[PDB]
């Protein structure tokens, strides 16, 4: 599967 | 969360996890960073219309498994 860009405000990954 | 599909010109379909309440402004800029380029260099097209920074998935009519296109601006950003 293609990677999903995680940018949702939930986990500190920005 | 809502997942949108980003279609590139290099024939690619990337999954984009967006949050229904988060300003697309943040999604757009952060995605540019993931690409490795500054913001305003690429334009996000939804149904032909460009996705404004001050837009949200609540408007326009964004759904799950949606399709969003990305192209490079003539100015380069």
């Amino acid at each position: 599967k293609v990677d999903v860009i995680d940018l949702t405000i939930e986990s500190s990954s920005d | 969360y809502i997942k949108l599909k980003v279609i590139g010109q290099d024939s690619s379909e990337i999954h984009f996890k967006v949050k229904m309440t988060t300003h697309l402004k943040k999604l757009k800029e952060s995605y540019c960073q993931r690409q490795g380029v500054p913001m305003n260099s690429l334009r996000f097209l939804f149904e032909g219309q460009r996705i404004a920074d001050n837009h949200t998935p609540k408007e326009l009519g964004m759904e799950e498994e949606d399709v969003i296109e990305v192209y490079q601006e003539q100015t380069g950003g």
